[PDB]
């Protein structure tokens, strides 16, 4: 059995931690709802 | 039960403990995950139910009570927030610049942030606050790193 319990307000902090990097990706979509790489 | 508008924890108690399976958002009454974290089940809110309304499985998307409202898009220059709220942990905002799935039917922003599974359905925002995806469906790359895409649904 499955339950839900509030975490937060969804709301845009300033000054937040800044990170991550920004891949250019070719992948497929299958019909099961999984993505995959194309090489 | 809680139909205050923010982001929610979904937990179970099937396996030991009280596990955390995903995270989701409340916005206009409906509640909205993916469809990977609940496989469609019924939700506890407190003392009431919510009930599965739409979903899809190529999407990886469901809402409960109501119709997706979701509607806001990447605008494909900013940077973004994902507020992941990872299990036993306090939600926190992440700020990034997405990168992008290049697919035959269009392209998608993706973010490159690793977090646990029970972090699925995180929402990703915009500058004014407003949700433009989930996070929790996407891909390993080469070096064993998560992307994953910025998945919104259709508000019909
Ligand atoms: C579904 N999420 C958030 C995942 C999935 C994986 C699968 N490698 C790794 C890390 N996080």
């Amino acid at each position: 059995d499955m339950y839900i319990e509030r975490a937060g307000d969804i709301t845009w902090e300033k000054d937040a931690e800044v990170t991550g990097n920004s891949p250019r990706l070719d992948v497929a979509l299958d019909e099961s709802g999984d993505f995959s790489l194309v090489e | 039960g809680e139909t205050t508008d923010g982001v929610y924890r979904v937990m179970t108690r099937r396996l030991l403990g009280s596990t955390q399976v995903g995270v989701g958002v409340m916005q206009e009454g409906v509640f909205h995950t993916m469809w990977h974290v609940t496989k469609g089940a019924a939700l506890r809110s407190g003392e009431g139910r919510l009930d599965p309304y739409w979903g899809d499985v190529k999407q990886d998307l469901v809402s409960y009570c109501g119709p997706w409202k979701l509607d806001a898009a990447w605008d494909g220059l900013s940077e973004v927030q994902l507020l992941a709220v990872p299990p036993g942990e306090r939600a926190k905002n992440i700020q990034t610049l997405p990168g992008i799935f290049k697919t035959k039917d269009g392209d998608i922003g993706a973010v490159a942030l690793d977090y646990p599974a029970g972090t699925s359905g995180s929402p990703i925002l915009d500058k004014c606050g407003r949700v433009i995806g989930l996070y929790g469906n996407g891909v390993v790359i080469k070096n064993g790193s998560y992307v994953s895409a910025i998945t919104q649904g259709k508000r019909e």
